[PDB]
């Protein structure tokens, strides 16, 4: 799971 | 304004915080990646939760801010991406629900698995064995079984959850002022405030229809084709009027008709360029391609790789494989490759450089306008850089290839053909996979004829016909991953006509000569130039200015991916001169 910078976010 | 410079200040406190706990949660995730361990997965767990409670604090306070108030665009961009109520507007009992639906749909998928019902002890998943048997198998019948199998074992569970699922999305959507969840997912192309550069969340269902009708005649012509040649590979199982069987068409939906080429390829005689022994004769090594990926985007004028790329990277195996490009933040760009010394993981080498180069590119916008234009850029981006370095002339500029190479028109007409397998095949069936579900979050599709849509859209639109007839007990879209992990798809027909698009526009500033497929965009700085201008954009801007930037238009077009096409459009033409070319709705498998 990593970040991103737009919705979700938080994705896997 | 006060609100709205109250609105600047908060953004840009938000920037700052945001930068530092974004960096570390990147850090800690490409920890894992690189080197697996309860460590990493623990510091990786701190960093994500971090991140996640600090955007929920960050959601709530960016609320204080009406964009009604709002009159600078920018600002009022990155507000919104901030306060989007999404599932939460929900009572906390249909969002509970939904997310059970969620994480359900999610596990019957990936944990499908079907068993031969003469010895049930012996199992397939759907990677590797069900994919072997769709890609390989010349067995009518064991086809049919995997493919019935599957929907019938993993759509039958997720029918009713899907249902479910449609309600609550709805629910949501429509509480935040949405028609239904299908315009609340073309909410993602949407633009408003800008003159003459403005997108509503309807024009996207008219584009996508018009350039749709635009490449009808080519996907006819290579459906034409592709049939008379899966006749002699299924005698007796294929009409010459009728749809293609759901179940004989290179994997288990038919989204891409890759792995038909070995049953369609027009010249078998002529083997399709492979620099792999080549590369390996001249002791090429990982560095080697990611350094030459590097060197072709200086020649357009782009910065070499970071310092940092160079240290902080994983080109080679020691981890998660994956090849991806990682941006940290703080000027921390990192790919993640376990390269292999093949011409495909050179093409990758560019592809993932080329994502690096568009996050280089925007570094500078604020963090939350640190993103493509729209959901399709990134990939295209990526995408035209294999376009460009695979052609022969590329090839030969490196010196992986001979100087007196000239490629034959069989060859040509091969490589286009294997290009349209999977690039001309897989847009009709994303054209109307994401029409049946924009339809049912509509409202258009009752429930009691899901699937009779389903198929009658699959035999209109895609030409492709179900081998049994489905009854309303399944869900046959929720078999593919997209449908039942709950992500849009169009994004996969948008970005591919971007991407031509780019690299059209791209080979005419390199004042490139001949068909467009064999453009190579090497050493030509004005190239460069035109796709910076776009790239440093990052999501700033609307994405039809940002494509106007490269391409002078404002809109998607499909007249250039038919450019590419074109000398196999003509050949397929002769080709079916003594062919039916489209097919009949009528005829099924089974009738
Ligand atoms: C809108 O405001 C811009 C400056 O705002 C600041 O800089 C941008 C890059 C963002 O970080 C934003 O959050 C900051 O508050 C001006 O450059 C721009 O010209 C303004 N809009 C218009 C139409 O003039
Ligand atoms: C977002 O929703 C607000 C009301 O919902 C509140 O906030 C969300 C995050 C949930 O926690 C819910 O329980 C709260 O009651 C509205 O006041 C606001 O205007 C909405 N804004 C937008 C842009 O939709
Ligand atoms: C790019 O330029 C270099 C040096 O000028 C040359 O060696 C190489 O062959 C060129 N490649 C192309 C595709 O023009
Ligand atoms: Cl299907
Ligand atoms: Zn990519």
């Amino acid at each position: 799971a990593r970040p991103l910078r737009h919705r979700p976010w938080y994705v896997s | 304004s006060t609100i709205e410079e109250q609105a600047k200040t908060f953004l840009d406190k938000f920037n700052h915080e945001a930068e530092d706990l974004f960096y570390q949660s990147s850090l800690a995730s490409w920890n894992y990646n690189t080197n697996i361990t309860e460590e990493n997965v623990q510091n990786m767990n701190n960093a994500g939760d971090k991140w996640s409670a600090f955007l929920k604090e960050q959601s709530t306070l960016a609320q204080m801010y009406p964009l009604q108030e709002i009159q600078n665009l920018t600002v009022k961009l990155q507000l919104q991406a901030l306060q989007q109520n999404g599932s939460s507007v929900l009572s906390e009992d249909k969002s509970k629900r939904l997310n059970t639906i969620l994480n359900t749909m999610s596990t019957i998928y990936s944990t499908g698995k079907v068993c031969n019902p003469d010895n049930p002890q012996e199992c397939l998943l759907l990677e590797p064995g069900l994919n072997e048997i769709m890609a390989n198998s010349l067995d009518y019948n064991e086809r049919l079984w995997a493919w019935e199998s599957w929907r019938s074992e993993v759509g039958k569970q997720l029918r009713p959850l899907y249902e479910e699922y449609v309600v609550l999305k709805n629910e949501m959507a429509r509480a935040n002022h949405y028609e239904d969840y299908g315009d609340y997912w073309r909410g993602d192309y949407e633009v408003n405030g800008v003159d003459g550069y403005d997108y509503s969340r309807g024009q996207l269902i008219e584009d996508v229809e018009h350039t749709f009708e635009e490449i009808k005649p080519l996907y006819e012509h290579l459906h034409a084709y592709v049939r008379a040649k899966l006749m002699n590979a299924y005698p007796s199982y294929i009409s010459p009027i009728g749809c293609l069987p759901a179940h004989l068409l290179g994997d288990m939906w038919g989204r891409f008709w890759t792995n038909l080429y070995s049953l369609t390829v027009p010249f078998g005689q002529k083997p399709n360029i492979d620099v792999t022994d080549a590369m390996v004769d001249q002791a090429w090594d990982a560095q080697r391609i990611f350094k030459e990926a590097e060197k072709f985007f200086v020649s357009v004028g782009l910065p070499n790789m970071t310092q940092g790329f160079w240290e902080n990277s994983m080109l080679t195996d020691p981890a998660v494989c994956h090849p991806t490009a990682w941006d940290l933040g703080k000027g921390d760009f990192r790919i993640l490759m376990c390269t292999k010394v093949t011409m495909d993981d050179f093409l990758t080498a560019h592809h993932e450089m080329g994502h690096i180069q568009y996050d280089m590119a925007y570094a500078a916008q604020p963090f939350l306008l640190r993103n493509g234009a729209n959901e399709g850029f990134h990939e295209a981006v990526g995408e035209i850089m294999s376009l460009s370095a695979a052609t022969p002339k590329h090839l030969k500029s490196i010196g992986l290839l001979s100087p007196d190479f000239q490629e034959d028109n069989e060859t040509e007409i091969n490589f286009l053909l294997k290009q349209a397998l999977t690039i001309v095949g897989t847009l009709p069936f994303t054209y109307m996979l994401e029409k049946w579900r924009w339809m049912v979050f509509k409202g258009e599709i009752p429930k009691d004829q899901w699937m009779k849509k389903w198929w009658e859209m699959k035999r209109e639109i895609v030409g492709v016909v179900e081998p049994v007839p489905h009854d309303e007990t399944y869900c046959d879209p929720a078999s593919l991953f997209h449908v039942s992990n709950d992500y849009s798809f169009i994004r996969y027909y948008t970005r591919t006509l971007y991407q031509f698009q780019f690299q059209e526009a791209l080979c005419q500033a390199a004042k490139h000569e001949g068909p467009l497929h064999k453009c190579d965009i090497s050493n030509s700085t004005e190239a460069g130039q035109k796709l910076f201008n776009m790239l440093r954009l990052g999501k700033s801007e609307p994405w039809t200015l940002a494509l106007e930037n490269v391409v002078g238009a404002k809109n998607m077009n499909v007249r250039p991916l038919l450019n590419y096409f074109e000398p196999l459009f003509t050949w397929l033409k002769d080709q079916n001169k003594n062919s039916f070319v489209g097919w009949s709705t009528d005829w099924s498998p089974y009738a």
